RNA sequence: AGAGUUAAAUUAUAACUAAGCUGUAAAAAGCCCUAGUUAAAAUAAAAUAACCCACGAAAGUGACUCUAAUAAUCCUGACACACGAUAGCUAGGACCCAAACUGGGAUUAGAUACCCCACUAUGCCUAGCCCUAAACCCAAAUAGUUACAUAACAAAACUA
């Protein structure tokens, strides 16, 4: 059992399916955690937008919205609404560290959706547009 | 009248040189439940413990081999002026007394 | 008088130093999968000192030349190659445990 | 020794009469510079596979 | 070899990337310099995809070409290869062969730094 | 964006498990210091600031690496004491 | 203002024998079309030191000293010539103006017809 | 290894621009520091969501799913074990590393030597 | 000091999906020409390497390449000469982002403050000024010593 957590880059000869689907056609599952909101929005592999559900539309409020459990709630409705169009595996690619990080990650195992890899995909500038000011003056 | 330089050229601690992996001789003089107190004989006494064949082997007097490793642990730390002696040494058991 | 006394000579127990891994080689811009040995797979980052364990001169000409080699169109910034991926393990860092 | 070490250099040196034949030569002959070290400290080549 | 230059030629055809490396071999020799070798590194994957001409170049041949050339005439060299469609990358540089490999003498131990405070005694 | 994707910071899971493979994501992410330098480019931070933080955490770390030398040289003495009672 | 033939064949290159024998690839490389400034500044103060001194290698000289200075100077106000907002090298200039005219104050003191 | 200490605070022999500011002298105290408290975190949460997952589907009922209340039970009593059980094998021993009343008392064997 | 280049992020700009996005301890205001994904110039800055301590007289400098180049056969020495962070002024250009000020939203008895949103001068480039800092490492420059000797703290005491 020789596994290896790196991905399969397509320019490899390997052979690992999913469903009958390689790696590069399993669908996409954007989430990007806030400190104030998570968006899970679900993607198929030509770019094309299957289920989108998020804290705010799952019926929260300001404050509400913050915690793990709206990330779960977005997770679960996310992969109820990818499941009505027939998808079975795949991929998450979190963007942004916040409160709703695993949660929401872990949403999609509850609503019924496998997760094959989880690929950090977080904004990080080298140093480019300036951020706001400290707070705490 | 042998001088002290004259005999101190002759010590066996002038021919071992450096003590970094040297085969010696040492005779324990302390017993403890799970630590031997071995007097390789040059300054101090190295602490070993005892090992799984022939454990029961090992009693007070026994000579043993060591491969000595440094022959005083002393380093230095921040603010210390001198060292931190250690009043050991580092070895390591191979046998005991194999004739 | 006496014949005995310590002379003062060199130390001829001197042992020598120690040499980093690339100690006494040419360090280039266009050997990629050299370069990507000191390179995190999964992030990029240039390892230190600490990771890598190379002498003054090597490290800061490793650093030259991975920037170099990054900007010129020769090795991903982002990532390690796939291709060198399966390189030696010259670095003492461990990640999964 | 310079003078006498570029003397040799001078006659594999690309000009207008070699030019055609070292753009050929060039397009036929790849050259690979990438070579990877060990622990001990010894340097080995993938040209071997 | 004086200076090197890191050509990164479009991917194209083997006719066409002959015109175009005899094109700027000969645009190279107009300046004032004698090319000493020219070596082909292969046509790899980019590492990321270049912008250049108006055009998204996910390929590209590496070319490596050592030559002598005065101090002046790097500009006008770089200026040309600029304004060259086929060309993804000019990049001239020194060459590595005219710094010569200094004795890495090795890990020097450093001892630990003392006599930073005084002998006052807490 | 220029790089390709799904390679960098990519975890593929074993067996489905999901709650160990964000574990050891966030452990490589936190061994590359992604984590806190995401933390610290939340909100700018002037140089004068960023300065005194170098210096804090370049005598913290010597502090620490002295301690935990100290703590490794004298584990030795740590073994019961025969002597009790001299 | 001095000009230096691009076919020089820099001093490195122009006391060893068989010079003039090679190719004219070999001298093109020797000569100073292939060199940078610091080849140039070597020339000029060569030639400057045949000239002008009387026994070349007395360099501890304060003459010698005055002729290295100088062959600096006019380096340094031909780099200002072409960069106008360098101050370090207008510094520089300056300062080397200034020691050369108390090495000037010190050769008069010293030794008049050498100054002269 | 332990980063580089020299030329890096502001003394008298030191030449260049200070890199180290020490907030407090660099002596190395004769005690470690003590633990710090391990806030404690939330408990079967999972099984809180397995739990409440028959409530939302059966109306709030628990004739519907009983293991998934028999498991909130065993993993609470588990829980309560773990935090009384673990509260002092924990502060017994610590693998490792020594508790820090041990460490102490070890360092004040071999203390440091700011003076002398 | 000049010339050339951009790896990440961000944005003007188009396409699919949703009614929400941002915002805090909690809210409100603001934006719903909004948000998520796929592509995308210009401007600004230059993650890890840096646990490195190098260059420069100082201020200051660490994305890359090329050119010029870093005084003194080396004492101290001005009111003379030349520089001199950020902030500010003038003329032109640029403006993603941040933000004085200002206008709204919270808390406050009051809040023309600390919390949130929008925006300006400004931070950017060229040329010309202003010549100020906790310009501090509060320890002057040049060649030295570990002799006598701890007001206190701090970076030990001192010579010509
Ligand atoms: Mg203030
Ligand atoms: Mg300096
Ligand atoms: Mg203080
Ligand atoms: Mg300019
Ligand atoms: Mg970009
Ligand atoms: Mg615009
Ligand atoms: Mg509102
Ligand atoms: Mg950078
Ligand atoms: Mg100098
Ligand atoms: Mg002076
Ligand atoms: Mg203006
Ligand atoms: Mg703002
Ligand atoms: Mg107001
Ligand atoms: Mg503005
Ligand atoms: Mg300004
Ligand atoms: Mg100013
Ligand atoms: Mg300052
Ligand atoms: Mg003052
Ligand atoms: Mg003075
Ligand atoms: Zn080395």
């Amino acid at each position: 059992s020789s596994f290896s957590i790196y991905p399969p880059i397509p320019g490899q000869e390997n052979s690992l399916r999913w469903a009958g689907k390689k790696f590069e056609e399993i669908p996409i599952a954007h989430i990007k955690a806030s400190y104030n909101n998570t968006q899970i929005q679900v993607v198929s592999a030509a770019h094309q937008p299957l289920a989108h559900a998020s804290c705010g539309t799952e019926g929260f409020r300001n404050a509400k919205k913050g915690t793990g459990i709206a990330a779960q709630t977005a997770g679960i409705a996310a992969a109820a609404k990818a499941t009505g169009k027939g998808v079975t595996h795949v991929r998450v690619v979190v963007k942004g560290l916040g409160p709703g990080r695993l949660s929401a990650i872990k949403g999609l195992t509850m609503g019924g959706l496998e997760v094959i890899s989880i690929t950090d995909n977080t904004p990080i500038p080298h140093n480019g547009c300036r951020p706001r000011k400290a707070r705490r003056l | 009248v042998e001088s002290f330089a004259s005999m101190l050229r002759h010590s066996p601690l002038t021919q071992m040189g450096p003590a970094k992996n040297k085969l010696v001789i040492g005779q324990i003089f302390h017993i403890v439940e799970d630590d031997l107190y071995i007097d390789f004989g040059g300054k101090f006494h190295c602490v070993c413990k005892r090992p799984e064949v022939d454990g029961e082997k090992y009693q007070k007097g026994t000579r043993v081999r060591l491969r000595l490793l440094d022959l005083e642990l002393t380093s230095r730390f921040l603010g210390a002026t001198t060292d931190t002696t250690i009043l050991e040494a580092d070895a390591v058991l191979l046998g005991l007394q194999e004739s | 008088s006496n014949e005995d006394l310590p002379v003062p000579m060199e130390n001829p127990y001197k042992e020598p130093l120690k040499k980093c891994i690339l100690c006494e080689k040419h360090v280039d811009y266009k050997n990629v999968q050299l370069l990507s040995q000191f390179i995190s797979p999964f992030t990029g980052c240039i390892y230190g000192r600490h990771i890598t364990g190379l002498c003054g001169k090597k490290q800061k000409e490793i650093t030259k030349a991975i920037k170099r080699a990054q900007i010129l169109g020769f090795m991903p910034v982002t990532y390690k190659d796939p291709a060198y991926l399966k390189d030696p393990k010259v670095c003492n860092i461990k990640y999964r445990e | 020794q310079e003078v006498l070490q570029l003397q040799e250099e001078a006659k594999t040196f690309i000009t207008r009469e070699n030019l055609e034949a070292r753009v050929e030569e060039a397009l036929d002959s790849p050259k690979s510079y990438n070579w990877a070290i060990t622990r001990e400290g010894l340097v080995v080549r993938p040209q071997q596979k | 070899p004086r200076y090197e230059l890191a050509l990164i030629l479009k991917a194209m055809q083997r006719p066409e990337t002959a015109a175009a490396l005899k094109r700027t071999l000969e645009a190279l020799m107009d300046r004032g310099a004698v090319v000493r070798n020219l070596e082909n590194l292969g046509e790899r994957m980019l590492p990321y995809k270049i912008s250049a001409h108006n055009q998204r170049h996910s390929r590209g041949g590496y070319f490596l070409v050592d030559f002598y050339a005065p101090a002046t005439t790097v500009e006008s060299m770089m200026e040309h290869l600029s304004r060259d469609i086929d060309v993804i990358r000019p990049n001239i540089v020194k060459h590595p062969l005219t710094q010569e490999v200094k004795e890495c003498e090795g890990i020097v131990p450093v001892p630990l730094e003392e006599k930073l405070y005084s002998t006052k005694k807490r | 964006a220029n790089h390709l994707k799904f390679i960098a910071r990519t975890v593929m899971v074993q067996e489905g498990n999901v709650e160990g493979a964000y574990r050891t994501l966030n452990r490589i992410l936190t061994m590359d210091g992604l984590i806190e330098d995401i933390k610290r480019r939340r909100y700018y931070e002037k140089p004068c600031r960023r300065r005194q933080r170098e210096s804090y955490e370049t005598c913290r770390r010597i502090y620490n690496m002295e301690m935990a030398r100290k703590i490794n040289f004298l584990m030795r003495k740590n073994r019961a004491d025969p002597w009790q009672g001299c | 203002q001095d000009d230096p033939p691009p076919s020089m064949l820099l001093l490195d290159y122009q006391n060893v024998p068989g010079i003039h024998k090679v190719d004219d690839v070999v001298k093109r490389l020797l000569s100073l079309e292939m060199a940078n400034q610091k080849e140039k500044l070597k020339i000029k103060k060569m030639q400057l030191m045949n000239k002008v001194l009387e026994n070349p290698e007395d360099t501890s000289s304060l003459e010698a000293r005055i002729v290295a200075l100088t062959v600096k100077i006019r380096n340094y106000e031909e780099h200002m010539q072409k960069h106008r907002k360098d101050k370090a090298h207008k510094r520089f200039l300056l300062m080397s103006i200034d020691q050369r005219k108390k090495m000037l104050k010190n050769l008069r003191e010293t030794n008049y017809a050498v100054f002269e | 290894a332990t980063p580089s200490l020299r030329g890096r605070l502001a003394r008298l022999g030191n030449p260049r621009r200070p890199i180290l500011k020490p907030n407090k002298p660099l002596i190395l105290a004769n005690h470690v520091g003590e633990r710090r408290r391990e806030k404690g975190e939330a408990t079967c949460i999972t099984e809180m969501s397995v739990m409440m997952a028959c409530w939302k589907q059966n109306e709030f009922r628990d004739e519907a799913c009983r293991k998934e209340i028999q498991d909130f039970f065993d993993c609470a009593s588990r829980a309560e074990a773990a935090r009384k059980m673990r509260s002092i094998q924990e502060n017994l021993g610590e693998l490792g590393s020594l508790p820090p009343k041990k460490l102490n008392k070890l360092l004040h064997r071999f203390p440091n030597k700011p003076h002398v």
